[PDB]
C-alpha cells in the first residue's frame, strides 16, 4: 500500500489503429484519501485530464493523469517524465523511453491446418505464429480474406520471452476456429499482425485450402519466342 | 564470361549470352544463350491483391523479358532528345509474377477501432517498406 | 556477388576478430536481414549470427552482429576464438539460398611454441626493427656475432667485425650503445618475407651462456579494404614516416604475379587512367592522397604503394596495400562522361554532389597531365577567375537540388581536355569529364545583334539576343559576368527574342553580359558579349 | 481484509513420476496472526501438516496447509471438506471433489513447421496444439525422440476458453525451436500431453519428415 | 494552267529535330507573272516572308509564302490559315491545321541480318521495320555505337499504305550494310524512328550479335518454394 | 510544252511471261492535234502501230507508237533504234537495246518475323530483301505456298541505288502480312523474283515455319529442397 509511481506505456491498438498516445501516470500504493497534483515537462497546451481514484479491494486508491496528442513524441522517442506531489509521497518521479536499442519486427507464419482436422470435416485450426520481436506488446487479428472478424471469433494468447541464447525476443500465437465448408470453397483467411518495428506498422499473411505445394500441384510453363530476338 | 542481356525482376528472369570459340572451327564462332528463370509456387495471379488464387499458369514471352522500358539519349550531331527503347511500354500495372526487393508492395485492409472503419495499409515485403 | 570482404581471415588460438562485410547503399540491404552462416560439407550453410535475434550456443556471449547503415556495412565481432572455428564461411544479407554473399576461408592457427626464451620480433615486411640480444658482461671484449640457424646448420650474418651476410649488406648494421647497457642493439633497415626464421646471437669466442635464440618473422600489412561504387571516385591516402617522404613514391596494381605500376612521382601515368588520375601535394609528412575517378570493372583488384629512389615496386621497402572492390550497382547517375563543344559556342557541364553538403566549397579545375598529375582551380564558390578568362567562365550554384552548373563560352580547341569535379566534402563524387572540341560547323542558335557594342553615358541602351523557336519553352536569363559569378539582371522578354535595356547608364555596366537559357534548373547553350560606353 | 476459504485441487504434477498428491487450504483476508487449526473430514492416516502464512500488499493475511498421501482417493472422486476457525471470523469451512461430470479429452495435433524457416537455416518452430477438455490444467512435455527436454528450453502458453458454444473446451498451445540441423537428420520430435481424462493419464504425438510428400507435383515445361 | 491554292504542313525533321514549324502557303498553277500577296490570321508577330515565284513546265509560275510559327504553335492544335490575293484573278483562302484523329505511333521492329549473309564475311544487311502509323511522315536515322551516320549510307524508301483495312497505316523498310567482321566485333548498330504520335517523339532499338538468333540454347527453370523475390 | 522525243523500255513483268517485246516510242510536249509518223528497223514480222494521243494538264500532248519487236534482239543486245516525224517538229532518233555490259543477279535474302509479332498472335510480317542487281526494273510476287498471291495483298517498295562502291548496285523490300494461325500449322510464304541476269528467269525461296532452327535447344528444370540460387 505505500506509495508507488509508474508510467503506464499507451495501448499499442491506441497506437497503431489510431493516433493517439494516451500515455498514463498512475499513482498506486495509497492508503490515505486522494488529493495529488500532477505535473509533466513537455506541456505542448493539451492538459492532463486528471481521472479520479480507484480504490482497490486491498484497500488502497489509485490515481491516474492522460496525456493526449503525444505520438510524434513516442515516435521520435522524446522521454517524458512525470512529477506527482502528495503529502505522503511528496518527491516521485517516473521516467518513460521508447526501446530503440534492440528491436526487431516480428516475423509471422500463417500455418495450415493439421491432418486429422482435414478428415473429419467438422472444424479446422488455424495458428499465426508471429516470432523474433523485443517489443512484448503486439497486436493481432484475423480476416475472412477482407471482413475483420470479431474478437470473440478466435483466440490470442499472452506474448511470452523465448528461450534460448542472444538477444531477447517473445512469442505468441493466436488461433482461429473455421468450418470444412469453408475450407474447402476457396475462401482467403488471413492473420495480420500490428507492431511498432515493422515498415508501415502491419504486415499480413494469407492461406486457403492451397496452403503451399499441398500434394497436388498442377503447374505449367511456356517459354515462348526463346530463339527470338531479345533486344 | 557471359554477357546479359536482361534481367527483369517483374516476371523473374535472366536472359545472358556470350561467343565461344567454334569447336569444330578456330574460325568460326559459336553464340550461346543462358536463361534462368524462378517459377514461385506461393504467389498469386495478382502480387498486389491477395484475393486472387494460386498461379499455376505462368506465361513467359521472350519479348516482355528484354523490354527495356527505360529511355535514352540520343546524339546526332545536333541535339540531345530523349528516345525510349520498346513499343510494347503502355501504361493498367502489367502482371509481375514475382515481387522486386527494391519496389514496395502494400494491400489495403479495412480495420475497426472503437466503432470506428478505418483503412490501414499493410507491408508484404518486411525488408522493403521502410521509411528511408 | 556486389558484398564484399575479407576473403581470408586468420587469427589465433583465444583471440578476438571483427570482420566487415559491405553492402550495397539501399533501404532494403540497411534493414534487411544479416547473416553470418558456415558452410559444411553438405552444402548447407549453418547459420550461427543474424541481425534478426539469433545466436547460436557455440557463439553465445563470444560474438555480436551489429549493423551500421551509416557506413552502410555490418560489423561482425568474435571472441574466445579456438581450433574447431575454422572453415568456409560466408557473409551476405536474406538467406544464404541466394547469391548476396561473400565466401570466406577463415582458418585460425594456435600459438605453436616460444622455443627461444628472450626476445621474438614479428613485424611487417620493409620496415625498421631493433633486434635486441642481451649477454655475459665478462663477454663484453670479444666476440658480438648474430648467426642464422637452419635445418642443415648455422651461418653467420651479423658481427661487430664486419663478417656479414651478403643478402644484410647495407640493409642491416650493428649499432653499439653507451650508457653502460651490456646488450647488443642491431638495426634491418630493409625487410623481406624470406628474412624471415631464425637467428643465434652470442657473445665471446668461447663457449658462453648467452647462445640466445631469435624468432624473426617479417609480415605484410593487412590489405585495407575499399568498397567503392561504379563510375564514383577513391582516395589512396599513402600516409608514411618522414624517412621515406622525400623519397619517390608510386602506386602499381597486382596483376597475377607482380605488380603493374599506374603512376608515380615521375610523371609516368598508364594511359588507362590519363585523365582520371593524379596526385596531390607532398605534406610535411610524406603524406599522399592520389585521387582516381570514373571508376570501372577493371579498376578491381589489388592495389599497392610505396616508395624508392627509382619510384617503383622494389622488394624490401615499405608497402601500403588495400583492395578495392567495385559495386556494380551504384546510386551515381549514369553521366555522358565526354561533352562535345564547338569552337565559339558554349558549355554547359553539371557538377554533381550531395544534397547533404551542399554547404560547402565547390572548384573547378583542368587536368594538366603530363607535367606531374595537377588540378589547378580556375573557379569556385570562394575562388575568383583568373585573367586567362575575363568572362567566358562561371559558377550556378543551384540551391540545393544535388548539382550544380558551369559555363564555359568562347570555347576553342585549346580548351579540349579533362575537367574534375572537385568539393571540399567526403562524399567523394568527384566526376571526370573528357571535353571534346570541333571546329566551327555550324552557326550558333544564340547571336546578339548589336556586335560591336559602344553605349554612351548616361543614355538609354538596348542590346537584344536572338531567340530560336529552339528553345520557345524554355527559360532565358541575362547576366553580367564577374570573377566570382554571373549575376542576374531583370531584362525583358519576346514572344522571338530576348531585350535588354539599361535606361541609366554607369560606367561600372562594362564588362562582359551573358545572354543563356534554363530548362526548369539546368542550363544550356550561352553566349558573351562585351560592353563599352564612350564620352 | 475479510476471511476468506479458498480451497485448491492438487496439481497434474502428483500423477508423475511422484508418489503421493497434496489437497491444499488457504484463508485469505485475516488482519490476525497464525493459531487456528486445519481439520478435515477424511484424516485417515494423513497428517494434516500446516505451512507459514504470508502477507498481502495492505497487510491481509493467507494462512495455508496441506494434505499429503491423498493421491489414490482423489482419483477416486473421493470428496475432501476442509475446516478451520480463528476468531477473526469464527469457523470457516469448505468442500471440494475430483470433477469428472463433464470430462472430455484432449485432441493433440502436431504441426509442421513453416517454410519460410526453413530458408533461414536457424532454429524451426514446432507446435503441438492441443484442444477439447473442460478442465485448463494441463501437462505439456517435449521429446528429442525419447529424450526429455527442459522446462526452459521450450515454450507453453496458458490455457485459454474456445470461441464457440456449446460447453466450455479450453486449449493450450507450445513451441518449441528445433536446430534445422537435427530437423533434417531425421530426428522425430514428440510431444507429450497430460490430462486425467486420458487412458494412462498421457498421450503422445509425434512428426519429423512425415507428410504426403510433395513429389507428385506435375511441371509441364514448353519451349515453343 | 489553272490557279490553285495549296498548304503544305512543315516537314518532320524541320519540327521534331527542329522546333520552327515552317508552315508554307503556295500558290500554284499560275501561267502569268507574279505580283499577289499572302496574308496570315494568326499574327503573331512574325512578318510572313513571301519567297520569289518558280517557273514550272509550260511556263507555269508558283509561288510561295513560309510562316515560321514555331513547333509550339502548330503543336497546341491551333488552326492556321492564308489569305491571298492575286492579279489574274480574284481572291483566294485556304485553312490548315493539326491532325490527331487516327493517330497511331508506329512499331519498330528491327529485324537482323539473314543467315544467307553469316555464312560469308561480306556486309550484313540490316532491316528497320516501321509499322502501323497514319502521319506519312516519318524519320529514320541509325547509330553505330552513339555515332550518327551520314545519310548517304542508308536506304530509306517511301512510306505506302498497308493493303489490309480498317484504319489507314503506313510502312517504310530502312535499310543499311554493315561489315560483317564489325558484326562479330561485337559493335551495335541501333536504329532510330521519329514519329509525332511517339511520346518523346522519338523511338530506338539496337542489336549486337547476342541480341540475334542463337545456336546452341541453354535453359535453366528452377523452383522456388520460398518467397516470391527474384533478387 | 517543248515537244521532245522520248523511247519506253518494256515492262519486265511482259518479258518475263512468254512475250516477245513491246518497246513504245513516245513524242511528249506536242503541240497542236495532228497525226505522225514512227519508223524504226524492221523486226521480225510485225510492222507498225499508231496508238491514240492525249492532252497534259496545261494542254501539252504526246503521240505514241509500239514496236512489237523481238525477244531474241533484246537477249542480243541489238537497238530499236525509233524515228518520228511530223509537221511543227523535227525529225528526231533515238535508240535503245539491252543492258548487256555490266548485269548482277538478284541476291535474294527471305527473312523470319520479329520475336514481338510472332508473340502477339494477329499478323506477322515478312520482307523479301532483294539486293545486287544493276538494272532497278525487277518483278516480284508472292505466293502462298503454291497459290499465287495478289498485289493488293502486300507492297513492293520502288528499288533505290545501294552506298556502295564501284557498280550501279541497287535494292528493293516487298513486306508481306500473314496470320499467325498459318504459322501455328506450318504453312509456307515464297518470294517470286523474277531479273534479266537471271537463268530460267525466275528465282525464288520458301518460309516453312523451320527455316534453320537452333540445334540442341537445352532445357533443365530445378526442384531442390535447397535453391542454392546465384546472384
Ligand atoms: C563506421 O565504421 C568505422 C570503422 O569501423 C567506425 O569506427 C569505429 O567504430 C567503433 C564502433 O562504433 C568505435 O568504437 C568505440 O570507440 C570509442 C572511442 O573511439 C576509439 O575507437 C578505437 C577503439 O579501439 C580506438 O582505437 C580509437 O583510437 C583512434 O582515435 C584516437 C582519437 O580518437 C587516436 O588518438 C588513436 O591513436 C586512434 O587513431 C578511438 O579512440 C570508445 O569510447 C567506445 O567504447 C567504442 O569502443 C570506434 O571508436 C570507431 N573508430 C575507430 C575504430 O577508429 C565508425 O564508428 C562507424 N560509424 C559510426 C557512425 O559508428
Ligand atoms: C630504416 O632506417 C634507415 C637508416 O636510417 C632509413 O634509411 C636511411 O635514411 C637516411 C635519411 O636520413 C639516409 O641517410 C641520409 O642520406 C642522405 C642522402 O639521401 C644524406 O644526405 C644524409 O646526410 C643522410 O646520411 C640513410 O642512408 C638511409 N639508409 C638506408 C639503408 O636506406 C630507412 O628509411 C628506415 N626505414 C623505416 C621504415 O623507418
Ligand atoms: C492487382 O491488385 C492491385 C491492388 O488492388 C490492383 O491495383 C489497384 O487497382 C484498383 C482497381 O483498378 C485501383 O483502384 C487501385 O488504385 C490500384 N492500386 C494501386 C495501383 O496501387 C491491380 O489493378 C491488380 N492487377 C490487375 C492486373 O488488375
Ligand atoms: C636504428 O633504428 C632506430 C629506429 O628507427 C633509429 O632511431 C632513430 O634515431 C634518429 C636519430 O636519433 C631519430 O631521428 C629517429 O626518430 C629514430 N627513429 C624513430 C623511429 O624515431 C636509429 O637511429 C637506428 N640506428 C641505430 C644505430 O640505432
Ligand atoms: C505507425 O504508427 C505511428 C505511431 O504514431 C505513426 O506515427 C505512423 O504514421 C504509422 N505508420 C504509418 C505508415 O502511418
Ligand atoms: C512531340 O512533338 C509534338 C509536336 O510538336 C508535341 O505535341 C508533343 O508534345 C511532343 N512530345 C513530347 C514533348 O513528349
Ligand atoms: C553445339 O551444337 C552442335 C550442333 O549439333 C552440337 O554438335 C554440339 O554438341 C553443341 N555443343 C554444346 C556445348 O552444346
Ligand atoms: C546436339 O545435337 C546433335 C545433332 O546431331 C547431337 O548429335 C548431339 O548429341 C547434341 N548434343 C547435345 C549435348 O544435346
Amino acid at each position: 500500500c505505500q506509495p508507488s509511481l509508474s508510467l503506464q506505456r499507451p495501448a499499442l491498438e491506441d497506437l497503431l489503429l489510431g493516433s493517439d498516445a494516451s500515455i498514463t501516470c498512475t499513482l498506486n500504493g495509497l492508503r490515505n484519501p486522494e488529493g495529488a497534483v500532477f505535473t509533466w515537462e513537455p506541456s505542448t497546451g493539451k492538459d492532463a485530464v486528471q481521472k479520479k481514484a480507484v480504490q482497490n479491494s486491498c484497500g488502497c486508491y489509485s490515481v491516474s493523469s492522460v496525456l493526449p496528442g503525444c505520438a510524434e513524441r513516442w515516435n521520435s522517442g522524446a522521454s517524458f517524465k512525470c512529477t506527482v506531489t502528495h503529502p505522503e509521497s511528496g518527491t516521485l518521479t517516473g521516467t518513460i523511453a521508447k526501446v530503440t536499442v534492440n528491436t526487431f519486427p516480428p516475423q509471422v507464419h500463417l500455418l495450415p491446418p493439421p491432418s486429422e482436422e482435414l478428415a473429419l470435416n467438422e472444424l479446422l485450426s488455424l495458428t499465426c505464429l508471429v516470432r523474433a520481436f523485443n517489443p512484448k506488446e503486439v497486436l493481432v487479428r484475423w480476416l475472412h480474406g477482407n471482413e475483420e472478424l470479431s474478437p470473440e471469433s478466435y483466440l490470442v494468447f499472452e506474448p511470452l520471452k523465448e528461450p534460448g541464447e542472444g538477444a531477447t525476443t517473445y512469442l505468441v500465437t493466436s488461433v482461429l476456429r473455421v468450418s470444412a465448408e469453408t475450407w474447402k470453397q476457396g475462401d482467403q483467411y488471413s492473420c495480420m499482425v500490428g507492431h511498432e518495428a515493422l515498415p508501415m506498422n502491419f504486415t499480413q499473411k494469407t492461406i486457403d485450402r492451397l496452403s503451399g505445394k499441398p500434394t497436388n500441384v498442377s503447374v505449367s510453363v511456356i517459354m515462348s519466342e526463346g530463339d527470338g530476338i531479345c533486344y | 564470361e557471359a554477357t546479359i542481356l536482361a534481367d527483369n525482376k517483374c516476371m523473374c528472369t535472366r536472359v545472358t549470352s556470350r561467343i565461344i570459340p567454334s569447336t569444330e572451327d578456330p574460325n568460326e564462332d559459336i553464340v550461346e544463350r543462358n536463361i534462368r528463370i524462378v517459377v514461385p509456387l506461393n504467389n498469386r495471379e495478382n502480387i498486389s491483391d491477395p484475393t486472387s488464387p494460386l498461379r499455376r499458369n505462368f506465361v513467359y514471352h521472350l519479348s516482355d523479358v528484354c523490354k527495356k522500358c527505360d529511355p535514352v539519349e540520343v546524339e546526332l550531331e545536333d541535339q540531345v532528345v530523349t528516345a525510349t527503347q520498346s513499343n510494347i511500354c503502355n501504361e493498367v500495372p502489367e502482371t509481375c509474377y514475382m515481387y522486386d526487393r527494391n519496389k514496395c508492395y502494400t494491400t489495403m485492409v479495412p480495420l475497426r477501432y472503437h466503432g470506428e472503419t478505418k483503412m490501414v495499409q499493410a507491408a508484404l515485403t518486411p525488408d522493403s517498406c521502410y521509411p528511408d | 556477388s556486389p558484398i564484399f570482404g575479407p576473403q581470408e581471415v586468420s587469427s589465433i588460438e583465444g583471440d578476438s576478430v571483427s570482420i566487415t562485410c559491405y553492402y550495397p547503399d539501399t533501404s532494403v540491404n540497411r534493414h534487411t536481414r544479416k547473416y553470418w552462416c558456415r558452410q559444411g560439407a553438405s552444402g548447407m550453410c549453418t547459420t550461427l549470427i543474424s541481425s534478426n535475434g539469433y545466436l547460436s550456443k557455440e557463439y553465445s556471449g563470444r560474438a555480436n552482429l551489429i549493423n551500421f547503415p551509416e557506413n552502410n556495412t555490418f560489423v561482425i565481432n568474435i571472441e574466445q576464438l579456438t581450433q574447431d572455428d575454422t572453415g568456409s564461411y560466408k557473409c551476405g544479407l536474406g538467406t544464404s539460398n541466394r547469391g548476396l554473399s561473400f565466401d570466406v576461408s577463415l582458418e585460425v592457427s594456435q600459438v605453436p611454441e616460444l622455443p627461444s626464451d628472450t626476445h621474438v620480433y614479428t613485424k611487417d615486411i620493409g620496415r625498421n626493427v631493433t633486434i635486441e640480444c642481451p649477454f655475459k658482461r665478462e663477454n663484453a671484449p670479444s666476440k658480438k656475432s648474430l648467426c642464422k640457424k637452419t635445418n642443415q646448420s648455422c651461418e653467420l650474418v651479423i658481427d661487430s667485425t664486419e663478417k656479414v651476410n651478403p643478402s644484410y649488406i647495407g640493409r642491416a648494421k650493428l649499432f653499439m650503445k653507451g650508457t653502460d647497457l651490456t646488450v647488443f642493439y642491431v638495426n634491418i633497415s630493409h625487410l623481406t618475407h624470406n628474412d624471415a626464421g631464425l637467428y643465434i646471437c652470442q657473445a665471446g669466442e668461447g663457449p658462453s651462456a648467452d647462445k640466445k635464440n631469435v624468432d624473426l618473422q617479417v609480415l605484410a600489412p593487412e590489405p585495407e579494404l575499399l568498397y567503392k561504387d561504379l563510375r564514383s571516385s577513391v582516395t589512396f591516402e599513402c600516409d608514411l614516416g618522414r624517412e621515406v617522404a622525400n623519397e619517390a613514391k608510386y602506386l602499381c596494381r597486382m596483376n597475377k604475379e607482380t605488380c603493374d605500376v599506374i603512376i608515380n612521382t615521375l610523371g609516368k601515368r598508364d594511359p588507362d587512367f590519363e585523365g582520371r588520375i593524379l596526385i596531390t601535394p607532398k605534406d610535411d609528412n610524406g603524406r599522399f592522397s592520389v585521387l582516381i575517378t570514373g571508376l570501372r570493372k577493371e579498376d578491381a583488384g589489388h592495389y599497392q604503394c610505396g616508395a624508392h629512389s627509382s619510384g617503383l615496386p622494389q622488394e624490401g621497402w615499405p608497402i601500403q596495400t588495400w583492395q578495392l572492390f567495385v559495386n556494380e550497382e551504384s546510386t551515381i547517375p549514369n553521366r555522358r562522361s565526354v561533352v562535345k563543344g564547338v569552337t565559339g559556342g558554349s558549355v554547359a557541364i553539371a557538377c554533381p554532389y550531395n544534397p547533404k553538403e551542399s554547404s560547402s566549397l565547390k572548384y573547378w579545375c583542368r587536368w594538366e597531365g603530363d607535367g606531374n598529375g595537377h588540378c589547378p582551380v580556375l573557379v569556385g564558390t570562394q575562388a575568383q577567375v583568373q585573367e586567362e578568362y575575363e568572362g567566358r567562365l562561371a559558377l550556378f550554384d543551384q540551391p540545393g537540388n544535388g548539382t550544380y552548373t558551369v559555363i564555359l563560352n568562347q570555347l576553342t580547341t585549346e580548351d579540349a581536355g579533362f575537367y574534375w569535379c572537385l568539393t571540399n566534402g567526403d562524399s567523394r563524387w568527384r566526376t571526370t569529364i573528357e571535353l571534346q572540341v570541333a571546329e566551327a560547323t555550324r552557326e550558333p542558335n544564340l547571336e546578339v545583334t548589336p556586335q560591336n557594342a559602344t553605349a554612351v553615358l548616361g543614355e538609354t541602351f538596348t542590346v537584344s539576343c536572338h531567340y530560336p523557336c529552339k528553345f520557345y519553352s524554355q527559360e532565358k536569363y541575362w547576366c553580367k559576368w564577374s570573377n566570382k559569378g554571373c549575376h542576374i539582371l531583370p531584362s525583358h522578354d519576346e514572344g522571338q527574342l530576348v531585350s535588354m535595356t539599361l535606361n541609366p547608364v554607369s560606367k561600372e555596366d562594362e564588362g562582359w553580359y551573358w545572354c543563356g537559357v534554363k530548362q526548369g534548373q539546368t542550363y544550356g547553350e550561352t553566349t558573351a558579349i562585351y560592353i563599352a560606353v564612350e564620352e
